[PDB]
């Protein structure tokens, strides 16, 4: 039919065929894709960006390094990696809320945010948050007042971003571990604000 | 390339399928899903057969209706497979035999790409710049919403990278350029039809000119 999908084998069969075609020719080192699967699942993680935020929240000197040379700050923790070699942290303020997207595909600071979630890669987010971020965040559960500028960072080149959210009231005196727990993946992407019990 | 992948600003989509901090499930939701990224890095770092930019472009080259109905990770299975065939490493025949069925690929490129521009300017923070009013049929890391628009420099990177419009085609003349965080007012990009404040696009030097 007009506009109909092309015939295709099941995607699992195509993906493993690509693997076997290359592996059968000796082009994939032993344990290579298993190695990456483990890195993607276990090493790349938003718990790293949470650690960075909690440190910034309790150490003004580190907060200043993270906001002026995010790469160097992240490197002190050993968290540079693939899709996270040039880092810029953007700070929320009482009059500014930052949000990150890749409208052209899915670019994300993998090592400190984790691989992007399905929703971030959706056509809905990619199309809409650059033009109506206030409505998108509202639908997602985050109300941003009229008096706050929203700033959308579109990840179109090699800068890889993380949001430094504001530290919420009611966390005075918390330890870095307590603070880390309320900085979630969505806080680092910018669509959520850290929540205090 | 003014393809359907350039989605920012398109109107008519519904809700983002997420509310804050909802369960997103495991990193991979099927047992094959780690293969596209993994085999991309094999191609880049082990085979030296293509660049990450060539992966972005080959996904841009999916037939447009095919792009629009294909889940994210499957687009990268199709893209990496396409590159492996284009670079001479695999054939489509052997992929379809192993797969047991059809394995349509991205469409051939209709552009040879373009070199890193010879004349550019080093901009400073605070300067006003305009995005060059240029149309590029091959790969480019400029979303069309900012073409021809004016913004202010917030940052010039302290590193440089090969120009995507060249390395995304595997060319030898990608050079190296810094990129610039260019802040645009929302009304500059979408007039009255936005609820936002500003948008910062990370633009290669060769996409910009003095305002
Ligand atoms: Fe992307
Ligand atoms: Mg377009």
């Amino acid at each position: 039919t007009e506009n109909a999908a092309p015939a295709q084998a099941p995607v699992s069969d195509r993906a493993w065929a690509l693997f076997r075609a290359l592996d059968g020719k000796g082009l994939v080192p032993d344990g290579y894709v298993e190695g990456w699967k483990k890195t993607f699942e276990e090493d790349f993680s938003p718990r790293r960006g949470a650690e960075l935020v909690a440190r910034a929240w309790t150490d003004p000197e580190f907060r200043q390094l993270l906001l002026t040379d995010g790469t160097a700050a992240v490197a002190q923790y050993g968290y540079l990696g693939p899709q996270g070699e040039y880092i810029v942290a953007v700070e929320d303020t009482p009059t500014l809320k930052n949000v990150i997207v890749c409208s052209l595909c899915s670019c994300t600071a993998w090592p400190i945010l984790g691989l992007p979630p399905t929703w971030y890669k959706s056509f809905e987010y990619r199309a809409r948050v650059v033009r109506e971020p206030r409505k998108v965040l509202s639908e997602m559960g985050t109300e941003i007042a009229s008096d706050i500028e929203i700033r959308v960072y579109d990840t179109t080149a090699e800068t890889r971003y993380m949001v430094l959210p504001q530290r919420p009231a009611g966390t005075e005196g918390w330890s870095q571990e307590q603070l880390q727990e309320i900085v979630t993946k969505d806080c680092l992407i910018g669509v959520a604000i850290p929540q205090v019990p | 390339m003014d393809g359907v992948h350039d989605l920012a600003g398109v109107q008519g989509f519904g809700k983002v399928p997420h509310t804050v901090n909802a369960d997103i499930g495991p990193t991979f939701h099927a047992e094959w899903e780690h293969l596209p990224y993994s085999l991309m890095f094999a191609g880049v770092a082990e085979l030296g057969a293509f660049s990450v930019d060539e992966v972005r472009y080959v996904v841009e080259r999916m037939e447009p209706r095919h792009y629009m109905m294909t889940p994210y990770y499957e687009r990268y299975v199709i893209g990496v497979a396409t590159l492996m065939v284009e670079k001479g490493i695999l054939t489509q025949d052997e992929l379809e035999s192993l797969a047991g069925g059809p394995f349509p690929l991205s469409r051939p490129s209709e552009s040879e790409g373009r070199p890193a521009p010879v004349e550019t300017t080093t901009f400073e923070v605070g300067q006003r710049v305009r995005v060059r009013d240029e149309y590029v049929p091959g790969h480019i890391r400029m979303p069309a919403y900012c073409r021809g628009r004016v913004g202010t420099i917030s940052h010039r990177t302290t590193e440089k990278w090969p120009f995507p419009d060249a390395i995304g085609h595997g060319r030898n003349d990608a050079g190296e350029e810094p990129t610039y965080h260019v802040k645009f007012a929302a009304e500059e990009l979408f007039g009255s039809d936005t609820d936002g404040g500003s948008v910062v696009v990370d633009l290669f030097e060769g996409y910009l000119e003095p305002a």
